[PDB]
DNA sequence: TCCGATCGGTACCGGACATGTAAAGAGCAGACCACCGACAAGT
DNA sequence: ACTTGTCGGTGGTCTGCTCTAACGTCACGGCCAACCGATCGGA
C-alpha cells in the first residue's frame, strides 16, 4: 500500500498541505485513516438527475 | 464461540510472538525448550532456596548436562551499537 | 489547557451559593464566577471530562470515578509522608493528628485556592476554617527547607517498590488463570522482578558509583556526597544560574567551598561536619540555646 | 441535549494515538448473546 | 455511498493523496495564485505567497509531486548497519535492522490480510500500522511517540 | 597528585580503524588517533594551508587506498601520491539515497559519475 | 513584474541588477526591490549551496 | 492584534563500555545423514 | 575378481504446519518539570 514520506507531510510548513491546499489536521486525518476525502465527483451527472 | 475462538487466538498470538520477536530467529521447537528450561529453573530456585546449578536442571529436565549450556547460549539477545556509553550524549558503543 | 477554577469547584459538589459564601472576601473569584458560563454540577463535570479525556464518550459515573482516581485515591495519587507533612504545615491543616493519609483531599484544594487568592490580594495571614493561622508568603524552591535528601535507603526502597508492583501485576495475571482449590502462595509469587530491579539499580543507576580509592579521604568524601543529578533530578544542561548558587540556608548543612569546578559546579556538594539528616530527609544542624 | 452533543463531539475527535482509534472502532459494534452466532 | 453511489468517489489513506496529486494541475493552480497575489490583499496575500513559492518550486524543476508518495522503500547496504560479533559471542545491531524488520513484518501481514479478504477495519488498521512503521524508519519521533 | 605523564603520553602512526566510516579509533587504551576538529580546520583555512588540510582529511583518516599507498611510498622513499575520495562522503551519499533522495555527482559534460570504483 | 523572481523573496543585489538589466533591454518591465538587513544565521542558511 | 504550540539552538580536548523474562503440548511430514542390501556392467 | 554407479531401504534429528470445544469480549506504566527566539495555525 502506498505510504507518504514523513518529511513532506509532518514539516513546518507542511509541503503537501501547501500543494493540495489542505490543513495539516486534514492531512493527518486522511493519511492515518480517520476521515474520507472525495477524490472526484461527476458534477455533470448530478446536475442532470 | 468464546472457547474455540480463545484457543485459536491464543495459539496464533503465541506462535507469532515465537517467530517475530527476535533479531536472530529461533525456531518454535527451541523457544518452547527455552521457556520450559526457564520455568524449571524458577521452580528449582523456589524449592532449593539458592540458585540452581546446571546439574539440578539436567536431572529435572531429563536432558544432558551439556544441552542446557547450548540452550542458555542460544537465548542471548544482541546489544545495540547505538547505546550511550558515558553520562552525556557524545559516546556510543 | 486552562479552565476557570469555579468549574472545578462546582464539579467537586459545590454550588453557586457555596462559592459565594466561601470566597465572599475577594473580587477576582466573583468575577470568575460571573463569567463561568456554566450552571449546575453535571455540566461542569462533563466539561472537565471532555477537556481531560478527549475522544471518550462520557457517562455519569465515569467522570466521578476519574476524578476520584486522579486526586482522592491511593492507587494513582500519593502525597508521601514528606508531601503530606509539607502540605499540612504550609496550609495549617490537621495540626496534631498523626500522618496516616497520603492522598489529596478537597479541603486541601479549597485551602490552596483561598491561600492563592489571599496572597494575590496582599494579605499576610490566613486561617482555614477549622485550622491554625499560618503566614501567607511565596516559597523559594531552592531553600533547604524545600529541598530534601533521598539517601541510599530511600532509593533502594523505591526500587523494591517498583519490583513489588511488577510482581503484583504478575500475581494478578496468574490468579485468574489457575484453578481454585489448588492455588498456593508459592505457585503465584514470581520473585524474579524484585531481584531484577535491585540488580538494575545497583548496576545501571547513576547514583550507584564506583568508590574512589586514591586515598582514605577520597572514599570518605565520596560517601558524604550530595548529588543533584540522577533519576528524578536535574540535568547538567537543563540547569541555569539559579540552582548553582550558595543559598544562605546552606550554612551548616552544605559546604560552599567543596564542589567540582568543571561543568558540574554547584550540582554536587558535601555534607558539613556537624550536619545530620531528618527522618523526613531534611538536613539538620546543631545550635546552642542561649537565654538572657 | 448537551449529553448527546458531547457524545457526538467525542466520537469525532482525532485521537491521534492508534491504539485508542482501534479501540473506538472495535467498540462501535455490539456483541451476540447465544443464538445469533448459530444463525451467522 | 449507498444512496448516491454512482455520483462520486471517496478514498481514505495515502492512496487518496496519490489520486489527488494525480488529478492536480500545477499550471492552473500557479496561474490562479499569481492572479490572487496581483489582485488580492490582506491575509490571503501571504498564504498565496507561500503556496506560490511551493507550487512554483515544483513547476520550475522537471520533477513531479508524485515523489511525495512512496511505492518502494530503499534498503541501505548491510555494511552500513553491521551485525558484528563482539568478543565473547555477543552480537551487536545498528537499530536500523529493527526498523526494517518492523516494516517487512507489517508489509507481509498486510499482504496476507488482503489476500484472505479480511474486513475493512482490520485492513485499515494494518495500513495505518505500516504507515507508522515507515515513518518511524525515516524519522523516529516526528509524529507520535518514539519507538 | 594522580596526573602522571606515564598515563598521558600517547603517539600513533597507524593502528586500528572503525567499521562504518574507515576512520581511526580514539583513546590511549585503543591506540587511537588525535581528533582534528572543525576549529583546527578553521585555523588551517585561515593560514591558507590547503595541502596540509587536504592530506589530513583524506590520506590520514579516510582514503582507504591512500593510506596504504602513502605507507608504501614512505617506506620505499618515493613521493606521496595524490589523495582520493574519503569514505565518509560515500557513506553520506548512501545514507541520503536511503531517504529517497536522488543525490548524484555530475561531471562537466552532465553525466553521472558512478561511486562503485573497485 | 516580468522577471522570474518570485515576489517577497530575498535575492542577491548583483543577480537582481543583472536580471533587471537583461529585462529592460529586449524585454519588458523590470522588478523592484528593497534592501534587506539579515541576521548571521539567516544569511548563512540562505546560501546557494 | 492577541494566542498557545511546535521546533530550532546551546565551546574543545582527555576518558568511559554490554539489561534482568516466558501460562504449553501433541501428531504428522519432508529433508539430510549414517549406516547398509542388489547388480549388472565395467575394470 | 574387483570396483563402481544406480537402485532401494531403516533409523535418527532438525524444521515447519495444523489442532486443542465450559465460559471467557473496548491497553498501559509514566513524565513533564531549561530557556531563549522564531513562526505557523487560531481567535
Amino acid at each position: 500500500a502506498p505510504v507518504t514520506h514523513i518529511w513532506y507531510f509532518k514539516g513546518v510548513p507542511s509541503r503537501l498541505g501547501y500543494l493540495l491546499d489542505l490543513a495539516p489536521k486534514d492531512l493527518e486525518k486522511i493519511i492515518y485513516f480517520a476521515a474520507y476525502v472525495i477524490t472526484s465527483v461527476d458534477d455533470e451527472m448530478r446536475h442532470n438527475e | 464461540f468464546s472457547t474455540y475462538a480463545t484457543w485459536w487466538i491464543r495459539q496464533a498470538i503465541t506462535r507469532a510472538m515465537a517467530d517475530q520477536a527476535r533479531t536472530i530467529r529461533i525456531p518454535v521447537h527451541m523457544v518452547e525448550v527455552i521457556n520450559k528450561l526457564g520455568r524449571i529453573q524458577r521452580e528449582l530456585l523456589q524449592d532449593l532456596g539458592r540458585e540452581p546449578t546446571p546439574e539440578e536442571l539436567a536431572k529435572e529436565m531429563d536432558i544432558t548436562p551439556e544441552k542446557v549450556l547450548e540452550i542458555q547460549q542460544y537465548a542471548r539477545e544482541p546489544i545495540s551499537l547505538d547505546q550511550t556509553i558515558g553520562d552525556e550524549g557524545d559516546s556510543q558503543l | 489547557r486552562r479552565q476557570p477554577v469555579t468549574v472545578l469547584l462546582k464539579a467537586l459538589g459545590w454550588t453557586n451559593e457555596q462559592i459565594v459564601e466561601r470566597f465572599g472576601f475577594s473580587e477576582i473569584m466573583m468575577g470568575t464566577l460571573e463569567k463561568d458560563t456554566t450552571s449546575g454540577t453535571d455540566e461542569a463535570l462533563l466539561d472537565i471530562y471532555r477537556k481531560l479525556r478527549p475522544g471518550e464518550p462520557p457517562t455519569k459515573e465515569s467522570a466521578q470515578t476519574l476524578l476520584e482516581n486522579l486526586f482522592f485515591k491511593e492507587k494513582r495519587y500519593d502525597l508521601a509522608r514528606v508531601g503530606r507533612y509539607k502540605v499540612n504545615k504550609k496550609l495549617g491543616l490537621n495540626a496534631g493528628k498523626p500522618i496516616t493519609s497520603s492522598t489529596l483531599t478537597e479541603e486541601d484544594v479549597v485551602a490552596t485556592i483561598e491561600y492563592l487568592v489571599r496572597l494575590h490580594e496582599g494579605q499576610t495571614s490566613m486561617t482555614v476554617p477549622g485550622g491554625v493561622e499560618v503566614p501567607v508568603e511565596v516559597d523559594d524552591i531552592d531553600h533547604f527547607g524545600n529541598r530534601r535528601l533521598r539517601t541510599v535507603g530511600e532509593l533502594i526502597q523505591n526500587q523494591i517498590r517498583v519490583g513489588l508492583s511488577r510482581m503484583e501485576r504478575v500475581v494478578r495475571e496468574r490468579m485468574t488463570t489457575q484453578d481454585v482449590e489448588a492455588i498456593t502462595p508459592q505457585t503465584l509469587i514470581n520473585i524474579r522482578p524484585v531481584v531484577a530491579a535491585i540488580k538494575e539499580f545497583f548496576g545501571t543507576s547513576q547514583l550507584s558509583q564506583f568508590m574512589d580509592q586514591n586515598n582514605p579521604l577520597s572514599g570518605l568524601t565520596h560517601k558524604r556526597r550530595l548529588s543533584a543529578l540522577g533519576p528524578g533530578g536535574l540535568s547538567r544542561e537543563r540547569a541555569g544560574l539559579e540552582v548553582r548558587d550558595v543559598h544562605p540556608s546552606h550554612y551548616g548543612r552544605m559546604c560552599p567551598i567543596e564542589t567540582p569546578e568543571g561543568p558540574n559546579i554547584g550540582l554536587i556538594g558535601s555534607l558539613s561536619v556537624y550536619a545530620r539528616v531528618n527522618p523526613f530527609g531534611f538536613i539538620e544542624t546543631p545550635y546552642r540555646k542561649v537565654e538572657n | 441535549e448537551a449529553l448527546r452533543q458531547a457524545r457526538k463531539d467525542a466520537e469525532l475527535t482525532a485521537s491521534a494515538d492508534s491504539v485508542r482509534a482501534y479501540l473506538k472502532q472495535i467498540g462501535k459494534v455490539a456483541l451476540l448473546n447465544a443464538e445469533e452466532e448459530v444463525e451467522l | 455511498q449507498d444512496r448516491y453511489g454512482e455520483y462520486f468517489t471517496g478514498a481514505m489513506g495515502a492512496e487518496s493523496i496519490k489520486k489527488l496529486i494525480e488529478n492536480f494541475d500545477i499550471d492552473a493552480e500557479a496561474e490562479s495564485l499569481r492572479e490572487v497575489i496581483r489582485s488580492g490583499k490582506g491575509q490571503k496575500k501571504l498564504r498565496a505567497l507561500k503556496r506560490l513559492k511551493v507550487v512554483a518550486a515544483f513547476q520550475q524543476s522537471g520533477n513531479s509531486p508524485m515523489g511525495m508518495v512512496l511505492d518502494a522503500v530503499p534498503v541501505i547496504p548491510p555494511e552500513l548497519r553491521p551485525m558484528v560479533q563482539l568478543d565473547g559471542g555477543r552480537f551487536a545491531t545498528s537499530d536500523l535492522n529493527d526498523l526494517y524488520r518492523r516494516v517487512i513484518n507489517r508489509n507481509n501481514r498486510l499482504k496476507r490480510l488482503i489476500d484472505l479478504g479480511a474486513p475493512e477495519i482490520i485492513v485499515n488498521n494494518e495500513k495505518r500500522m505500516l504507515q507508522e512503521s515507515v515513518d518511524a524508519l525515516f524519522d523516529n519521533g516526528r509524529r507520535g511517540r518514539p519507538v | 597528585l594522580h596526573h602522571l605523564v606515564d598515563d598521558k603520553i600517547h603517539a600513533r602512526s597507524t593502528g586500528p580503524y572503525s567499521m562504518i566510516t574507515q576512520q581511526p579509533l580514539g583513546g590511549k587504551a585503543q591506540f587511537g588517533g588525535q581528533r582534528f576538529g572543525e576549529m583546527e580546520c578553521w585555523a588551517m583555512q585561515a593560514y591558507g594551508a590547503a595541502y596540509t588540510l587536504q592530506e589530513l582529511l583524506t590520506i590520514k583518516s579516510d582514503d582507504t587506498v591512500g593510506r596504504v599507498k602513502v605507507y608504501e611510498a614512505i617506506v620505499k622513499g618515493e613521493n606521496i601520491p595524490e589523495p582520493g575520495i574519503p569514505e565518509s562522503f560515500k557513506v553520506l551519499l548512501k545514507e541520503l539515497q536511503s531517504l529517497c533522495l536522488n543525490v548524484e555527482v555530475l561531471s562537466s559534460d552532465g553525466a553521472a559519475i558512478e561511486m562503485r570504483d573497485g | 513584474g516580468s522577471t522570474e523572481f518570485l515576489p517577497g523573496s530575498l535575492t542577491e543585489r548583483a543577480e537582481f541588477e543583472a536580471e533587471n538589466r537583461r529585462v529592460v533591454a529586449e524585454g519588458g518591465e523590470p522588478a523592484a526591490g528593497r534592501p534587506v538587513l539579515m541576521g548571521i544565521t539567516k544569511a548563512s542558511l540562505a546560501t546557494d549551496s
